């Protein structure tokens, strides 16, 4: 997934 | 023939881009300031970090987007990494200064296409920088023109590895509809100004691929792009 | 938008200028060297097949571009500059044109059709071809007919921000004139969606991004050491 | 020049 490889992307989105 | 419901949704973009802004302000301020081996490692760093803030930013802004949070967290992060760059190309030419033909990005400070060069980047991504900041100033977009195009660009269909197609492109035409209806209240004596404003994301599309280029030369160099940057840009 | 005289023998002239480009090189596209089993043979006819459907597809872009009112009182360099950039964008709607829903085909020659498969036995990369059809799929729902083609492939041809364009104004001024041409038709081919304008618009933005994933498969051709004829060479190799 | 390096192009619009 794109969503295993962008973590920081992710915690960003998450909050 | 722009409805409340439109107005209204303008309107919230408009003060949640403001309000963005205000929570990264702390940000901007601890950013490696502006100054051999050292000052050049300086110049990019700032940069860079300019850039983390800035793709800090646009991730809250989407947020705020209506419909941005009912898509899958798969599709969010597939359209914020090919869009992120647009948005801050997008964000460069709203700050540019024709007189000087430089970039304000803190308060009491422009770039112009030397200072970029000192940060590390290269005349073939630069020069496509302030060509198209120079067009776009022509324009003369505001606030509301900007985050509508910003909301575009981010609602892109088209971006690798996006399954929900349909629905992403359903949002992004509230936001061409609204931008149309906007654009009429605004330049209500020229029908060429919305789609002028469209063709801008035209442009933005090449600028992304030279983009691409001037991260592939970072590779090259060896110069290599703090974590939030290379997670988004690097292959 | 209010379609004047002046933009409907316009536009008229343009979908007869297109037909009758086509007709113009019927004869040097029967002399296409014809679509062939497993040999270094069979791929090079293939190819060479495909790039000769390309190179005729050049002749009637550059013979469509010259019936363009104002282009040719650019000059002669600024119009090479258009062609050069726009020729690929140009060949792509025309692609997309030719798409057939069913199959997920293209039909070029007229009893003779091509999926991805053919495409990539022809010698080109499947990170170009699935663009390629995907972007076919989603023109082809857009249903554009003769006029808004014709018109998307000059607003195409004349952009401003192409590499090394000298009269950048006039350029733009140009493209204004076939913008405000199709938003006027498309408002009486569909005049209760008033996204239909837009969305063809939009699709420019598409193509934009086809052509950068065009240049990658021009620099695998050399890595493959598989060289492009002369014309394509002159127009897409650095 | 462009013009120069594409002498093909060139041609065809010429005629
Ligand atoms: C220009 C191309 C984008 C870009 C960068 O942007 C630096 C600038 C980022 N930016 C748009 C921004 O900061 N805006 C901004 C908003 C508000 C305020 C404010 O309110 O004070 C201040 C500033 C920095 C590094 C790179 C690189 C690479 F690293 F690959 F070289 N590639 O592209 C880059
Ligand atoms: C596909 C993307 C464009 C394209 C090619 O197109 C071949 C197809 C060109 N074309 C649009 C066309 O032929 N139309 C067409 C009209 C009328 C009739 C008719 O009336 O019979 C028949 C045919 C061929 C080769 C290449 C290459 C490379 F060179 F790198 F391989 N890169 O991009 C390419």
């Amino acid at each position: 997934s794109l969503t295993e490889r962008h973590k920081i992307l992710h915690r960003l989105l998450q909050e | 023939q722009l409805s409340p419901e439109q107005l209204g949704m303008i309107e919230k973009l408009v003060a949640a881009q403001q309000q963005c802004n205000r929570r990264s302000f702390s940000d901007r301020l601890r950013v490696t300031p502006w100054p051999s081996r050292e000052a050049r490692q300086q110049r990019f760093a700032h940069f860079t970090e300019l850039a983390i803030v800035s793709v800090q930013e646009i991730v809250d802004f989407a947020k705020q987007l209506p419909g941005f949070l009912q898509l899958s967290r798969e599709d969010q992060i597939a359209l914020l990494k090919t869009s992120a760059i647009e948005v801050m190309l997008l964000e460069t030419s709203r700050r540019y200064n024709p007189g000087s033909e430089s970039i304000t990005f803190l308060k009491d400070f422009s770039y112009n296409r030397e200072d970029f060069a000192k940060a590390g980047l290269q005349v073939e991504f630069i020069n496509p920088i302030f060509e198209f900041s120079r067009a776009m100033n022509e324009l003369q977009l505001n606030d509301a023109e900007f985050a509508l195009l910003i909301a575009i660009s981010i609602f892109s269909a088209d971006r690798p590895n996006v399954q929900d197609q349909l629905q992403v492109e359903r949002l992004q035409h509230t936001y061409v509809e609204a931008l149309h209806a906007y654009v009429s209240i605004h330049h209500p004596h020229d029908r060429l100004m919305f789609p002028r404003m469209l063709m801008k994301l035209v442009s933005l599309r090449t600028l992304s691929s030279v983009h691409s280029e001037q991260v592939f030369a970072l590779r090259l160099q060896d110069k290599k792009l703090p974590p939030l940057l290379s997670e988004i840009w690097d292959v």
